[PDB]
């Protein structure tokens, strides 16, 4: 059902706390959307595999390309940091 | 007695030469194989601890 | 309506129709039939496997799905799955109808059938689980049920101490299995079978060594490789159908199975396959020497187990794991037979010794089980007539399989292993059947009664060892492999050396006849050579000194309690808080307490003089060099 | 209306005709279970603090309606799972101790019910002031509960509580003072927003960290815990509430997100080593120790040590595995302590092991409730715990692979507890006891069975009341 409007978290000056909560709610929803896209990728990959038999290189590679591209991304939300003055790692 | 104890302990060391790791183990003995495969449990009266039980 | 869930859930009812038991007998004639009807429908499925579909049983549930993983209770029944399940159903069924008349008298005799039936349930969900998670569920259930199960009795040493060093040595595999599973979830997403087979096309084609050697630690722990293998000998001393499941088809066999459902990634890591080769190469010889020496017939068959899987570890080390799968099936059908055979002959003798030195006549004094275990022993000696010719002598061909070089050594290794495998069966068979009557107990045919329809367990498995070798001719065949174009054992099947390919069985016949020739001339057991042979047989009789683990466990339990000794040094960070304060109290109350009942003015007056002098002098110390902070620290020397 | 329960307080005043004051004290918590269950029908989505109550009443004495809300602000959030850990355990203590009241007095039940409500308010707290005023208000009730009603040297036992868990507590007072004097506000549910710069974001982390080091113990002091567990007074809350009192992992999760967005300077070089060598050393301390309760007290230390490396993982798997250990250990371990206290201490009055061995031969089904429950403490292939320490090892391996590569030996050292314990518990002689009594007391069977089913029914992991990474991650 319902579709809350995303707020663009970096734009609202951090006192209007309902907007801040709706921003972090929306950002976490966007995280879950890219996650569910990754789930779509895996459900496609299993069907390609069990149709393929031994046919990895035929038509199942190009799933695995953006699969192992998308997997180190699309995981966490954290917080959009203020200034990023000190990097590490 | 000196030579007797000498030969007796010499044959004792000779006996330890032929220690054997895997003995006969008759089954009832504490060697293990039949040893208490099911203990017959002794039957005693139950002693209820709590008053309200 | 005869769906795949009836292949599983029926066995589950074996637990549930025995949890609400209230039935002192009759659980045999219900539950064993309840396993039989699982066994035959799994056979119907295996006959249905002409078409080779895959019944996925996926939405049993969804276990969890939070970020980048979705463990589902997934159940696909593969061609690799069915070989092991048609093993374990058959072996378990025959153990069930073997366990009826045997073990009839107990203080509790329903728990036995119930536990081994629900063990068969967790073994079959171990095999049919279509991921790594349910793989772990079965692979952990079987060990912690084996804690309860090989300790079916409540005795002192041979079970109750023994169950710990069984399950804890399983647990050493459990922990590094969980570690490798964590490396799976860092590297891969789904943690299943399906996605993981597609992802052998890695990021940068990295190490992956810590994926698989972590599970190969479990493949040491389960399937009893030489790093820790004493626990088969130590969990031997349960009752004998427990040892039947322990060595033939279920317990020791999953250690190859998690290698087999991970056969994709073995094909992309030769650096683990090399140690996979040489560890099993060590175990074949170790098992050979120990089952030469130690004179417990259950130990002889129990070490024959790890011998016969050592070259399966070599076979997966040589990528021809179809041969490993077939050999696991054949070995399961072997030690299905020989265990219940040995249990029958133990049951018939009044003493019920597990020795060999006290038997003498398995001649016409008791001839039937001799014929059965003769079939099973010729089965062990890779004899040309039956599936022993098939289950071996193709692995030993694969040792010569020369797509690998520095590989000629393990041919001789397995060759020595097969010679020693023959002298196992000859060592037990002469000393049971053709030797002179050893123990004069049960003299006047008191063991002449042969057990109770135990023929009917043994006869079906004897058929499945004699002429099930023609059936399952897998060695140009599909059978759901992965096979990454390294070796494929094609050159191993075609034209090895005839002075090597034919010698492996001619030497078997020669060594069998030679150990039979120890009857007419008796000097192998003789000659009592202290400085050489006695100590050699002693050091090979104590499991190649596997009790050096007692310089690894009980030599570190003391260190584990030096940790306790340290933890009391932490109380030495709290005891003195109730002791050094209890010296501080007497030190603070002793100062300015010279007279302290009379004359208390003078103490206090000199004290406040010292107050104003010390404080003004320390103000002078302050405003010249504030770094000098000993004048307070010397005042803390008092209290 | 207002006095609809003060009239029920008149019912409580007249209810002391029947002089037990116990059955009403059980029916009160039984109604509290439903009063939390209807409350579980509200926290739907949107991940904000759903209910609200001020309860310190800046412009009242007991109300919540103001514009200058200088009050305590006690309310619910995604903490509610721990609350759903709590209210099904609070009667389950008392019913586990219903018989062996040890008739010095009845007020024992009032103490246990009191701290049962107090840690509910701990979970219902929001502010640093509010969380601190409940986070040690347990401790006088704990002290009276150890001092009277204990078995061993209570003068040795009770003082270790108000030494240590007051010590780390008033160290936490430093960090609460400093962040209440920087912010001049403490609404931790409403402030995941601070320009707190590092090097003074660091020492407040130290002041919180050694506090929670004391509460969920680590190798600087963990002797705090097992002697409280040794002299464990009166089965129901001898352990069980002081076992849920070390669910100050709610502190490390509720705090340490919203103003420690920069604490990776001390995340991996401090917490992981101090966790890992607890899971090695303190779990290795259960070999020679002979008290029957100390060997599972150290198991509790080990499970919480697994859980906190799950906490500090910055991965949503680690947080969720930590929370599900927080419910899972709080299921399995109160059951084990109710075993050793309620129906195994009371049968024998002795807690050593050396002449205690030998069961299954006159108490049959006791051992069947022993071995699966000890497996549920072992790690257990199904969910008694498993997915807890599984996902915790996942997050711990993600954040740092080497210390997780040692930390997977937790499962070995978890086996070292119970599988040394159980076989030298069920070894069939029993030649120093006199074959005591019935094992299940038919209500002790209920109290063990409810926690057993509550462990096992977490197989399908229910994460519905936890948007897990709501506020605990970093970029
Ligand atoms: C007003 C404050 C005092 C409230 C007293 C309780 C109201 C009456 C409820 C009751 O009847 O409790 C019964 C019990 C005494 O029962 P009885 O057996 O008849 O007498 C003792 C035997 N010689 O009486 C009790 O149970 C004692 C009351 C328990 C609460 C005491 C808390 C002690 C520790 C203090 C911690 C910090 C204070 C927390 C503040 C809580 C405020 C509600």
């Amino acid at each position: 059902h319902q579709r809350p409007e995303l707020v663009s978290f970096d734009d609202i000056n951090y006192n209007d706390h309902k907007k801040v909560r709706e921003a972090q709610e929306s950002y976490t929803r966007e995280q879950f959307i890219r996650l569910e896209a990754l789930k779509t990728v895996r459900k496609a990959l299993e069907k390609c595999y069990e149709e393929s038999g031994p046919n990895h290189f035929e038509d199942c590679k190009n799933l695995a390309e953006q699969y192992l591209d998308m997997l180190p991304t699309h995981r966490l939300q954290g917080y959009l940091g203020y200034q990023r003055n000190d990097p590490s790692k | 007695p000196r030579l007797l104890a000498r030969t007796l302990d010499e044959t004792r060391a000779h006996l330890y030469e032929f220690r054997h790791p895997d003995p006969i183990v008759p089954p009832s003995f504490p060697g293990g194989t039949k040893y208490e495969r099911n203990v017959p449990p002794r039957m005693e009266k139950i002693m209820q601890h709590n008053l309200y039980e | 309506i005869s769906l795949i869930i009836i292949l599983p859930c029926i066995s589950w009812l074996f637990p549930l129709f025995f949890g609400r038991q209230l039935g002192y007998v009759f659980v045999t004639r219900m539950t064993s039939t309840l396993i039989i009807i699982t066994t035959l429908i799994t056979y119907y499925y295996f006959y249905q496997l002409l078409g080779n579909n895959n019944p996925i049983n996926l939405e049993l549930f969804n276990y969890l799905n939070i970020d980048y993983l979705d463990i589902n209770y997934n159940f696909e029944i593969d061609a690799l799955t069915i070989t092991m399940l048609l093993a374990i159903t058959t072996i378990s069924s025959m153990v069930h109808i073997y366990s009826i008349g045997y073990m009839e008298t107990d203080p509790h005799q329903v728990r036995f059938f119930s536990l081994l039936s629900m063990f068969t349930f967790w073994m079959i969900i171990l095999v049919t689980g279509s991921n790594y998670f349910v793989l772990f569920v079965g692979w952990e259930f079987i060990g912690v049920t084996s804690y309860l199960l090989i300790s079916f009795w409540v005795t002192r040493l041979q079970a109750m101490k023994s169950a710990l060093s069984a399950v804890l040595m399983n647990r050493f595999g459990d922990a590094f299995f969980v570690l490798g599973l964590c490396v799976i979830a860092y590297v891969f997403g789904t943690l299943n079978y399906s996605t993981i087979f597609a992802t052998a096309y890695l990021i940068n084609t990295d190490l992956l060594v810590l994926i698989m050697l972590a599970l190969f630690i479990a493949a040491m722990a389960k399937s009893a490789q030489f790093g820790l293998h004493n626990w088969l000998t130590l969990a031997m001393e349960g009752p004998t159908p427990v040892s039947s499941l322990l060595h033939a088809a279920t317990l020791v066999t999953a250690g190859i199975y998690l290698l087999l459902r991970s056969a994709n990634i073995l094909e992309y890591t030769p650096t683990v396959l090399f140690i996979i080769l040489w560890i099993g190469a060590l175990t074949t010889l170790s098992a050979g020497l120990i089952a030469i020496c130690s004179n417990d017939l259950k130990r002889i068959i129990a070490l024959s187990t790890m011998s016969q899987l050592g070259m399966m570890t070599i076979a997966i080390g040589l990528s021809a794991y179809n041969l490993a799968l077939f050999h696991l099936l054949g070995h399961a059908f072997f030690k299905a037979l020989l265990f219940m055979s040995a249990g029958s002959i133990i049951h018939s003798i009044l003493n019920e010794s597990q020795d060999i030195r006290t038997y003498g006549g398995l001649l016409s004094y008791l001839p039937y089980t001799y014929i059965c275990i003769t079939i099973a022993s010729l089965s062990l000696m890779a004899m040309p007539g039956l599936t022993g010719y098939y289950t071996k002598d193709i692995i030993i061909e694969s040792t010569y399989g020369s797509y690998s070089i520095s590989n000629y050594v393990v041919y001789w290794i397995a060759y020595l292993s097969a010679v020693l495998t023959c002298v196992y069966s000859m060592k037990i068979l002469y000393l049971t059947f053709y030797s002179n009557p050893n123990n004069n107990t049960i003299t006047y045919y008191n063991a002449h009664e042969s057990n109770i329809y135990i023929t009917l367990p043994m006869f079906i498995l004897a058929i499945f060892a004699m002429f099930a070798g023609w059936i399952l001719k897998d060695i140009g065949t599909h059978i759901l492999p992965n096979n990454f174009s390294y070796f494929d054992t094609e050159f191993s099947i075609t034209q090895f050396y005839k002075l090597l390919p034919l010698i492996s069985a001619i030497l078997v016949s020669i060594l069998i006849v030679v150990l039979n020739e120890f009857f007419a001339i008796v000097f192998n057991l003789n000659n009592k050579y202290i400085n050489t042979v006695y100590s050699i047989f002693n050091q090979k009789l104590v499991s190649d000194q596997i009790l050096n683990h007692f310089i690894i466990f009980k030599g570190l339990v003391t260190s584990g309690n030096i940790a306790h000794h340290v933890d009391k040094g932490s109380l030495y960070r709290l005891g003195p808080v109730g002791i050094n304060r209890l010296l501080n109290k007497a030190s603070y109350n002793v100062i300015n307490l010279s007279s302290n009942t009379r004359s208390s003015l003078s103490m206090n007056s000199m004290l406040i003089l010292i107050t104003i002098v010390s404080l003004l002098l320390l103000v002078l110390v302050m405003n010249v060099n504030f770094i000098i902070v000993i004048p307070v620290l010397i005042s803390i020397l008092y209290i | 209306l207002l006095s609809s329960l003060y009239l029920f307080n008149r019912i409580l005043a007249w209810q002391g005709n029947v002089k037990h004051f116990y059955l009403f004290a059980s029916n009160l918590l039984l109604l509290f279970i439903v009063v939390l269950y209807i409350n579980f029908n509200t926290f739907s989505n949107s991940f904000q603090f759903n209910f609200e109550l001020f309860n310190s009443l800046n412009p009242f004495g007991l109300s919540n309606s103001d514009i200058s809300n200088g009050l305590l602000f006690g309310i619910d959030g995604l903490s509610l799972t721990f609350i759903l850990l709590t209210v099904l355990l609070i009667p389950l203590t008392l019913l586990g101790n219903w018989y062996n009241i040890n008739f010095n007095s009845n007020l024992y039940y009032t103490l246990v019910l009191a701290i049962g409500l107090v840690i509910l308010l701990n979970f219902w707290a929001l502010d640093y002031i509010s969380f601190y005023i409940l986070f040690e208000a347990t401790l006088p009730l704990l002290f009276i509960l150890i001092h009277i009603y204990g078995s061993s040297d209570s003068e040795r036992a009770s003082f270790y509580v108000l030494m240590f868990t007051l010590s780390g507590s008033l160290f936490m007072l430093l960090s609460i003072v400093v962040i209440s004097i920087v912010l001049n506000t403490t609404n931790f549910i409403n402030h995941n927003l601070f320009v707190l710069s590092l090097d003074l974001q660091t020492i407040i982390w130290l002041g919180l960290f050694i506090a929670i080091m004391v509460k969920t113990p680590l190798f600087p002091i963990h002797v705090w815990l097992p002697v409280v567990h040794s002299e464990s007074p009166l089965a129901g809350s001898m352990i069980l509430a002081g076992l849920i009192l070390k669910l100050a992992l709610y502190a490390i999760l509720r705090l340490l997100l919203p103003l420690l967005c920069e604490a990776q300077i001390l995340y991996t070089p401090m917490i992981y080593i101090i966790s890992l060598l607890t899971i090695i050393l303190t779990s290795l301390a259960t070999l020679r120790q002979i008290d029957l309760k100390v060997i599972i007290a150290y198991s509790s230390i080990s499970h919480m040590g697994i859980a906190i490396l799950g906490v500090c993982s910055n991965t949503s798997l680690g947080i969720y595995g930590s929370i599900v250990l927080g419910v899972a250990h709080g299921f399995v371990s109160p059951a084990l302590f109710l075993i050793v206290g309620g129906i195994l201490y009371d049968r024998y009055h002795i807690r050593i092991v050396n002449y205690y061995k030998g069961l299954t031969t006159y108490m049959p089904q006791l051992a069947t409730y022993i071995i699966i429950l000890s497996f549920a403490n072992i790690g257990t292939p199904l969910t008694g715990n498993f997915t807890g320490e599984f996902l915790s090892l996942q997050g711990g391996f993600i954040r740092n692979p080497i210390i997780g590569g040692i930390s997977c030996i937790s499962v070995l050292l978890a086996a070292i507890y119970q599988l040394k314990l159980t076989n030298k518990l069920t070894g069939g002689i029993s030649s120093i006891y006199m074959h005591r009594t019935n094992d299940v007391t038919i209500r002790e069977k209920f109290i063990m069975n409810i926690l057993i089913i509550s462990t096992l029914i977490i197989g399908i992991c229910p994460q519905i009341m936890y948007n897990l990474l709501y506020w605990t991650v970093n970029n």
